[PDB]
């Protein structure tokens, strides 16, 4: 196995996708030696080769239709066998909890996918095995099991997909199972972390996200009396912080623009909630940066910006 | 190529089987539907039905904002020119339509309550920009403090006079009556700063904004200076939301139809395909076929006589 795997015309044969038939056969001669322990520990040396040629048939079949039964895939016989095999290819090398952890940060990017084949497939041999996959990188055994949680949920939104998922429900016992499990963990790991301490991690770094407690009310209403320091110091160095991004390192360029959003809704949800923070934007100028981001180009931007000059406004005429 | 969905009981299945076969059906296997777990009686279904009544309110709340009514009795075929336009021949994924109307539903809740309290404030401040403007010249006691001057608007010097008539019984004549015309009625009472409760009294009572000092803004000198630039903030703060709002509409005005069309269609395949027990004792037969989607257009045509042609 492990010779075969480095050798290059059977490997060859693997990468052309072309030829769904030969590709086939050769991913389920592996996946087969897999469901053996001892060939998992060969094949993970592989796994650069083969891997990017799997995760680009599960994009491949999200492109097309299902809608006819042409020759290529669609939902067909031909296509509900590769779709099957090339995930539970994945799956098996994923029974090992260090390998998942690996498979996750280096991979990440292809990784995402998997939900969106959840969704648009109505057959539950894609979505069983697209969700447990997603469900064993996600358990408590993989080590860094936070860190994989954390990339998923920012970057990727996981969380949100996984509630939409909930709703549908597909007639399988295991499925449902899966699915309420991972909706769970997701959910919980970054929600139990104390709120002052998210706020104050991505203020520092001034790499600030939206996450699900920035779009929460209840998490702005405890953090407002922990700010209190200097007359809500920690307050003003947001303020401090979104001004300084606008005026340098100018504003319309990419970088810039996904900071500024997130921190203009996070500034409007503590103004709403406490009066006193009014004067906090006017000593720091913060009240003229406002008026400045109403004019800049992109549309979530200027919606944060209107929502913020609002809620100033509100307060100021009673 | 495209799975079609057909319910009747069976009574009807050969009639049905010969028209359908006229228009360019193709498989035409009768079936139940039990051989299609997921497509069959399951709480599965049920919950897409409740799916599609969180979807059909959502539609009506945008609409009623947008001021566009409603348009109905609906397209789903596939035979007419809006037909194919509207409702896509492909597949429906509920999880895309319900995200779809999500995110303007939460954008519509914030732009319309913003509307309201941003506008308010606006009509008050440029109302009481004249008022402090006449008052303060009416002078030597603009920025005044041991004098009291009573600012006040009132719908019309009507309701002004029964004013007058509470506080000539109730007080004395111990106020100098001005009114000056606006667009309302300025009225003006002036008094000392120890009787101010009793005019209050009077004011609170039929419905009259005399307050002792108009607006919370006052805080340059004089107030009016203080006033204008905060009529400033207002006047540009509401357009841009009027802007934002004017953008979406002209945006998801074609866009809710579609949803809704697509949304109806859902509703229909479940029905037919039997997501609740109900109407399984009311038709029996559900059957499968298949149909090209260079054909779908023909069998649309014809909705069937109690039969159901509406497929996907």
């Amino acid at each position: 196995v492990e010779k075969l795997l480095k050798n290059n015309n059977l490997i060859n044969i693997l990468q052309n996708i072309e030829q769904m038939d030969t590709c086939y056969v050769c991913i389920r001669l592996l996946q087969e030696l897999a469901v053996i322990p001892e060939y998992r520990d060969v094949i993970w040396l592989h796994e650069k080769k083969f891997m990017p040629t799997l995760f680009k048939i599960l994009q491949r079949a999200t492109d097309s239709q299902l809608a006819t039964r042409i020759v290529a895939t669609n939902s067909n016989h031909l296509g509900i066998q590769l779709q099957y095999h090339s995930l539970l290819l994945i799956w098996l090398l994923t029974f090992n909890p260090v390998f998942a952890n690996e498979l996750v940060q280096k991979y990440l990017s292809d990784f995402l996918d998997l939900l969106k084949l959840v969704k648009i497939t109505i057959k539950e041999k894609v979505s069983r095995l697209c969700i447990s996959i997603i469900l064993q990188c996600c358990s408590t055994r993989v080590k860094q099991h936070k860190k994989v949680i954390k990339q998923l949920l920012l970057l990727g939104n996981a969380l949100p997909t996984v509630q939409s998922l909930s709703e549908r429900k597909y007639s399988d016992e295991e499925l449902r199972q899966d699915i309420s499990n991972l909706k769970e963990i997701l959910e919980n790991e970054y929600q139990e972390l104390t709120s002052f301490d998210e706020y104050v991690a991505e203020l520092d770094s001034k790499l600030l996200c939206w996450s699900p407690p920035h779009v929460d009310n209840g998490f702005w209403s405890d953090n407002i009396d922990e700010f209190k320091k200097d007359n809500y110091k920690i307050f003003r160095q947001l303020i401090e912080l979104l001004q300084a991004k606008v005026r340098n390192g100018d504003v319309n360029a990419k970088q810039e623009k996904i900071i500024i959003q997130v921190a203009l809704n996070d500034i409007t949800h503590v103004v709403e909630l406490l009066p006193e923070s009014i004067d906090v934007l006017d000593k720091t100028g913060g009240k003229a940066d406002i008026m400045e981001l109403l004019n800049h180009s992109d549309s979530r931007v200027k919606y944060e910006a209107l929502k913020a000059t609002q809620a100033i406004i509100g307060y100021t005429f009673k | 190529m495209a799975l079609v969905q057909f319910y009747i009981p069976q009574e009807i299945s050969r009639d049905s089987a010969y028209t359908l076969g006229q228009l360019g059906l193709v498989q035409f296997r009768d079936l139940n539907s039990k051989v299609r777990a997921f497509q069959r009686t399951f709480v599965n279904e049920i919950r897409r039905l409740d799916n599609v009544e969180r979807q059909y309110r959502y539609f009506y709340s945008l609409l009623k904002k947008h001021d566009i009514k409603l348009y109905e009795g609906d397209t789903d075929k596939y035979l007419d020119g809006s037909g194919e336009l509207y409702v896509p021949p492909s597949g429906s994924v509920i999880d895309d339509y319900v995200r779809n109307a999500s995110y303007l539903e939460e954008r519509l809740i914030q732009m319309e309550d913003a509307t309201d309290q941003i506008e308010v404030q606006k009509n008050d401040l440029e109302q009481y920009r004249f008022i402090l403007q006449s008052g303060d010249e009416f002078i030597a006691a603009a920025i005044g403090a041991s004098v009291n001057y009573v600012t006040g608007v009132i719908a019309r010097d009507k309701v002004a006079t029964l004013e007058q008539i509470l506080w000539r019984v109730l007080r004395g004549n111990l106020f100098f009556k001005t009114v000056e015309i606006e667009q309302n009625a300025f009225i003006v009472f002036s008094h000392g700063d120890l009787i101010i409760k009793r005019i209050r009294k009077i004011a609170e009572s039929l419905d009259a904004n005399l307050y002792d000092v108009d607006s919370s803004n006052e805080g340059r000198s004089q107030q009016l200076a203080k006033v204008n630039k905060n009529l400033s903030d207002l006047y540009t703060v509401l357009k841009t939301t009027s802007t934002t709002l004017e953008s979406e509409l002209y945006a998801i005005a074609k866009e809710l139809d579609s949803w809704f069309q697509d949304v109806t269609r859902e509703k229909a395949i479940f029905e037919i395909l039997n997501k609740s027990n109900y109407d399984t004792n009311r038709k029996i037969l559900i059957a499968e076929g298949w149909i090209p989607r260079d054909e779908l257009a023909t069998l649309q045509a014809r909705l069937g006589e109690m039969i159901a042609r509406l497929g996907i």
